[PDB]
Protein backbone atom coordinates (compact mmCIF):
# COMPACT_ATOMS: atom_id res chain seq x y z
CA UNK A 1 0.00 0.00 0.00
CA UNK A 2 1.14 3.48 -0.93
CA UNK A 3 2.95 5.68 2.31
CA UNK A 4 2.21 9.43 1.63
CA UNK A 5 4.63 11.66 3.67
CA UNK A 6 3.95 15.49 4.14
CA UNK A 7 6.49 17.59 6.24
CA UNK A 8 6.58 19.48 8.43
CA UNK A 9 3.16 18.88 10.02
CA UNK A 10 2.19 22.30 10.36
CA UNK A 11 4.06 25.52 9.51
CA UNK A 12 3.52 29.77 9.92
CA UNK A 13 4.61 32.66 7.80
CA UNK A 14 3.43 36.03 7.15
CA UNK A 15 0.90 37.63 4.70
CA UNK A 16 2.78 37.83 1.74
CA UNK A 17 5.91 35.32 2.23
CA UNK A 18 6.76 32.58 0.52
CA UNK A 19 6.20 28.92 1.53
CA UNK A 20 7.09 25.25 0.30
CA UNK A 21 6.00 22.14 1.80
CA UNK A 22 6.86 18.67 1.14
CA UNK A 23 5.39 15.61 -0.04
CA UNK A 24 6.74 11.97 -0.45
CA UNK A 25 5.47 8.50 -1.44
CA UNK A 26 6.82 5.27 -1.15
CA UNK A 27 6.76 4.35 -4.64
CA UNK A 28 7.15 6.07 -7.93
CA UNK A 29 3.70 7.78 -8.94
CA UNK A 30 5.07 8.98 -12.60
CA UNK A 31 3.81 6.65 -15.88
CA UNK A 32 5.95 6.43 -18.60
CA UNK A 33 3.12 5.02 -20.87
CA UNK A 34 1.17 9.02 -20.71
CA UNK A 35 4.14 10.99 -19.14
CA UNK A 36 2.32 11.87 -15.86
CA UNK A 37 2.77 11.96 -12.30
CA UNK A 38 -0.42 10.64 -10.60
CA UNK A 39 -0.06 13.34 -7.41
CA UNK A 40 -2.89 16.09 -6.56
CA UNK A 41 -2.86 19.03 -4.20
CA UNK A 42 -5.84 19.75 -2.40
CA UNK A 43 -6.74 22.73 0.26
CA UNK A 44 -9.18 21.66 3.01
CA UNK A 45 -9.93 25.75 5.07
CA UNK A 46 -10.56 24.56 8.50
CA UNK A 47 -14.17 22.90 9.09
CA UNK A 48 -14.84 22.97 5.26
CA UNK A 49 -15.21 21.06 1.99
CA UNK A 50 -11.98 20.56 0.56
CA UNK A 51 -10.50 22.05 -2.98
CA UNK A 52 -8.28 20.58 -5.85
CA UNK A 53 -5.48 22.77 -6.54
CA UNK A 54 -2.59 20.58 -8.66
CA UNK A 55 -3.04 17.13 -10.27
CA UNK A 56 -0.63 15.63 -12.64
CA UNK A 57 1.99 17.06 -9.90
CA UNK A 58 2.29 20.52 -11.45
CA UNK A 59 -1.01 21.13 -13.73
CA UNK A 60 -2.97 23.84 -11.65
CA UNK A 61 -6.99 23.37 -11.76
CA UNK A 62 -9.02 25.95 -13.34
CA UNK A 63 -9.82 28.65 -11.58
CA UNK A 64 -6.62 28.58 -8.91
CA UNK A 65 -4.62 31.79 -8.34
CA UNK A 66 -1.04 31.28 -9.77
CA UNK A 67 0.25 31.79 -6.51
CA UNK A 68 0.17 28.14 -5.89
CA UNK A 69 2.52 25.53 -7.93
CA UNK A 70 3.55 22.37 -7.87
CA UNK A 71 6.48 20.71 -8.78
CA UNK A 72 8.84 17.49 -8.76
CA UNK A 73 8.01 14.07 -9.93
CA UNK A 74 8.35 10.37 -9.33
CA UNK A 75 8.26 10.20 -5.48
CA UNK A 76 9.23 13.59 -4.82
CA UNK A 77 7.07 16.72 -4.80
CA UNK A 78 6.68 19.96 -3.39
CA UNK A 79 3.81 22.67 -2.97
CA UNK A 80 5.01 26.39 -3.37
CA UNK A 81 2.87 29.44 -2.31
CA UNK A 82 4.85 32.52 -3.69
CA UNK A 83 2.99 35.35 -1.40
CA UNK A 84 0.63 34.07 0.89
CA UNK A 85 -2.91 34.98 1.13
CA UNK A 86 -5.43 35.31 4.33
CA UNK A 87 -7.51 32.99 2.70
CA UNK A 88 -4.60 29.94 2.10
CA UNK A 89 -5.14 29.45 6.15
CA UNK A 90 -5.66 25.30 5.89
CA UNK A 91 -4.42 22.49 5.64
CA UNK A 92 -2.74 21.46 2.20
CA UNK A 93 -2.71 17.58 1.26
CA UNK A 94 -0.56 15.79 -1.49
CA UNK A 95 -2.89 12.67 -2.67
CA UNK A 96 -1.82 10.00 -4.44
CA UNK A 97 -4.23 8.68 -7.41
CA UNK A 98 -1.59 5.67 -8.92
CA UNK A 99 -3.20 2.96 -7.47
CA UNK A 100 -7.06 3.83 -5.93
CA UNK A 101 -6.74 6.91 -3.48
CA UNK A 102 -4.18 7.60 -0.42
CA UNK A 103 -4.05 11.08 0.92
CA UNK A 104 -0.81 12.38 2.63
CA UNK A 105 -1.37 13.47 6.34
CA UNK A 106 -1.29 17.12 6.14
CA UNK A 107 0.61 20.49 6.16
CA UNK A 108 -1.37 23.36 8.35
CA UNK A 109 -0.42 26.31 7.14
CA UNK A 110 -1.12 29.04 9.87
CA UNK A 111 -0.42 32.62 9.55
CA UNK A 112 1.57 34.99 11.91
CA UNK B 1 -22.39 25.19 -12.39
CA UNK B 2 -21.33 21.50 -10.84
CA UNK B 3 -23.48 21.03 -7.55
CA UNK B 4 -22.80 17.91 -5.42
CA UNK B 5 -25.06 18.25 -1.86
CA UNK B 6 -24.35 15.55 0.96
CA UNK B 7 -27.05 14.76 3.16
CA UNK B 8 -28.44 12.11 5.24
CA UNK B 9 -25.99 12.25 8.24
CA UNK B 10 -26.86 12.52 12.28
CA UNK B 11 -26.25 10.50 15.30
CA UNK B 12 -25.98 6.55 14.76
CA UNK B 13 -25.99 4.08 17.52
CA UNK B 14 -22.72 1.74 18.08
CA UNK B 15 -22.85 -0.86 15.65
CA UNK B 16 -25.68 0.31 13.47
CA UNK B 17 -25.62 1.94 9.61
CA UNK B 18 -26.53 4.93 8.16
CA UNK B 19 -27.11 5.98 4.18
CA UNK B 20 -25.19 8.90 3.28
CA UNK B 21 -26.68 10.55 -0.17
CA UNK B 22 -24.73 12.85 -2.35
CA UNK B 23 -27.23 14.54 -5.30
CA UNK B 24 -25.65 16.33 -8.30
CA UNK B 25 -26.09 18.77 -10.64
CA UNK B 26 -24.45 20.25 -13.43
CA UNK B 27 -22.73 17.62 -15.44
CA UNK B 28 -23.39 14.23 -16.74
CA UNK B 29 -23.37 12.52 -13.86
CA UNK B 30 -22.60 9.06 -15.81
CA UNK B 31 -19.29 10.25 -17.38
CA UNK B 32 -17.61 10.66 -13.81
CA UNK B 33 -16.65 8.14 -11.03
CA UNK B 34 -17.88 9.72 -7.19
CA UNK B 35 -15.55 9.25 -4.27
CA UNK B 36 -16.00 9.26 -0.38
CA UNK B 37 -14.03 11.02 1.82
CA UNK B 38 -14.30 11.42 5.19
CA UNK B 39 -12.22 14.10 8.05
CA UNK B 40 -12.75 13.18 11.72
CA UNK B 41 -11.80 15.75 14.10
CA UNK B 42 -8.74 16.26 14.51
CA UNK B 43 -7.86 14.02 11.84
CA UNK B 44 -6.59 14.34 8.47
CA UNK B 45 -8.69 13.80 5.03
CA UNK B 46 -9.10 9.93 4.73
CA UNK B 47 -10.53 8.80 1.32
CA UNK B 48 -12.97 5.57 1.74
CA UNK B 49 -13.79 3.96 -1.83
CA UNK B 50 -15.10 5.39 -5.36
CA UNK B 51 -17.70 4.24 -7.89
CA UNK B 52 -16.25 4.43 -11.59
CA UNK B 53 -18.52 5.88 -14.90
CA UNK B 54 -20.38 3.79 -17.35
CA UNK B 55 -17.62 3.11 -19.58
CA UNK B 56 -16.17 1.34 -17.09
CA UNK B 57 -19.62 -0.06 -15.89
CA UNK B 58 -19.32 1.47 -12.47
CA UNK B 59 -17.63 -0.90 -10.23
CA UNK B 60 -16.43 0.25 -7.02
CA UNK B 61 -13.09 -0.49 -4.59
CA UNK B 62 -12.52 0.56 -1.14
CA UNK B 63 -9.99 1.73 1.57
CA UNK B 64 -8.93 -1.55 3.56
CA UNK B 65 -10.49 0.74 6.28
CA UNK B 66 -13.72 0.68 5.34
CA UNK B 67 -14.08 -2.61 2.91
CA UNK B 68 -16.29 -4.87 3.78
CA UNK B 69 -18.53 -2.47 5.78
CA UNK B 70 -19.07 0.46 3.82
CA UNK B 71 -21.03 -0.17 -0.04
CA UNK B 72 -21.28 2.45 -2.71
CA UNK B 73 -23.81 2.68 -5.60
CA UNK B 74 -25.60 5.34 -7.46
CA UNK B 75 -28.78 6.08 -8.88
CA UNK B 76 -28.23 6.77 -12.72
CA UNK B 77 -32.24 7.70 -12.94
CA UNK B 78 -31.59 10.35 -10.46
CA UNK B 79 -28.13 11.56 -10.67
CA UNK B 80 -27.93 10.38 -6.62
CA UNK B 81 -24.68 8.78 -5.08
CA UNK B 82 -25.12 6.77 -1.99
CA UNK B 83 -22.73 5.74 0.76
CA UNK B 84 -23.99 2.36 2.60
CA UNK B 85 -22.61 2.52 5.90
CA UNK B 86 -22.91 -0.60 8.10
CA UNK B 87 -21.36 -1.73 11.45
CA UNK B 88 -20.38 2.23 12.73
CA UNK B 89 -17.76 2.43 15.35
CA UNK B 90 -16.43 5.89 17.44
CA UNK B 91 -13.80 6.40 14.89
CA UNK B 92 -16.16 6.67 12.05
CA UNK B 93 -17.41 9.79 13.15
CA UNK B 94 -16.66 12.61 10.71
CA UNK B 95 -17.95 15.15 8.00
CA UNK B 96 -18.12 12.98 4.83
CA UNK B 97 -17.73 14.06 1.57
CA UNK B 98 -18.93 13.28 -2.09
CA UNK B 99 -16.44 13.96 -4.74
CA UNK B 100 -16.48 13.54 -8.61
CA UNK B 101 -13.21 11.82 -9.82
CA UNK B 102 -12.15 9.75 -12.33
CA UNK B 103 -9.43 8.77 -15.06
CA UNK B 104 -9.95 12.71 -17.05
CA UNK B 105 -7.44 13.98 -14.30
CA UNK B 106 -6.89 11.08 -11.96
CA UNK B 107 -7.83 14.03 -8.91
CA UNK B 108 -11.20 14.89 -6.95
CA UNK B 109 -12.11 17.78 -9.06
CA UNK B 110 -15.58 19.04 -6.91
CA UNK B 111 -16.42 18.42 -3.67
CA UNK B 112 -19.77 18.81 -2.34
CA UNK B 113 -20.67 20.55 1.61
CA UNK B 114 -20.39 17.64 3.64
CA UNK B 115 -22.47 15.88 6.17
CA UNK B 116 -21.70 15.39 9.58
CA UNK B 117 -21.97 11.53 11.43
CA UNK B 118 -21.83 10.49 15.11
CA UNK B 119 -21.00 7.70 16.32
CA UNK B 120 -22.15 7.31 19.93
CA UNK B 121 -24.70 5.21 22.52
O1 LIG C 1 -9.04 2.36 -10.89
C1 LIG C 1 -9.38 3.09 -11.89
O2 LIG C 1 -10.44 2.90 -12.53
C2 LIG C 1 -8.35 4.02 -12.54
O3 LIG C 1 -8.59 4.13 -13.95
C3 LIG C 1 -8.43 5.40 -11.88
C4 LIG C 1 -7.29 6.29 -12.40
O4 LIG C 1 -7.46 7.57 -11.74
C5 LIG C 1 -5.95 5.62 -12.08
O5 LIG C 1 -5.84 5.38 -10.67
C6 LIG C 1 -5.90 4.23 -12.74
C7 LIG C 1 -4.66 3.41 -12.34
O6 LIG C 1 -3.42 4.16 -12.54
C8 LIG C 1 -4.56 2.10 -13.15
O7 LIG C 1 -4.35 2.45 -14.52
O8 LIG C 1 -7.04 3.48 -12.30
MG1 LIG D 1 -6.11 39.44 -0.32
Amino acid sequence: DIVMTQSPSSLAVSAGEKVTMSCKSSQSLFKSRNQKNYLAWYQQKPGQSPKLLIYWASTRESGVPDRFTGSGSGTDFTLTINGVQAEDLAVYYCKQSYNLRTFGGGTKLELK
Amino acid sequence: EVQLVESGGGLVQPGGSLRLSCATSGFTFTDYYMSWVRQPPGKALEWLGFIRNKAKGYTTEYSASVKGRFSISRDNSQSILYLQMNTLRAEDSATYYCARDGYYADAMDYWGQGTSVTVSS
